[PDB]
């Protein structure tokens, strides 16, 4: 199962993560049942 | 195949319905039929399994 979460915040921070929490709402869930050891952003 | 063939002759359509279970998670699940909700009584639910 791969389980994705998400969350979307308004900010207004010039460079860096702004201090602060906030907890990830699951996103969705896929029964898609591969192995995964590596990953790349698009 | 001619339409005027015998009964043994006549062209037949098979479909061939595999079951296997693997490791994975099963999700070809059958379909699971719901009852009409029942409040205010002590009942046996059974809400997402
Ligand atoms: C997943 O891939 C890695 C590297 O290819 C391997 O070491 C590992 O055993 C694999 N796991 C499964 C469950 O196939």
């Amino acid at each position: 199962y791969f389980k994705i979460y998400s969350k979307h915040t308004p900010i207004n921070l010039v460079r860096g993560l702004p201090q602060g929490f906030s907890a990830l709402e699951p996103l969705v869930d896929l029964p898609i049942g591969i192995n995964i050891t590596r990953f790349q952003t698009l | 195949f001619q339409p005027t063939y015998g009964v043994g002759y006549q062209p037949y359509r098979v479909v061939v319905l595999s079951f296997e279970l693997l490791h994975a998670p099963a999700t070809v699940c059958g379909p699971k039929k719901s009852t009409n909700l029942v409040k205010n009584k002590c009942v046996n639910f059974n809400f997402n399994g």
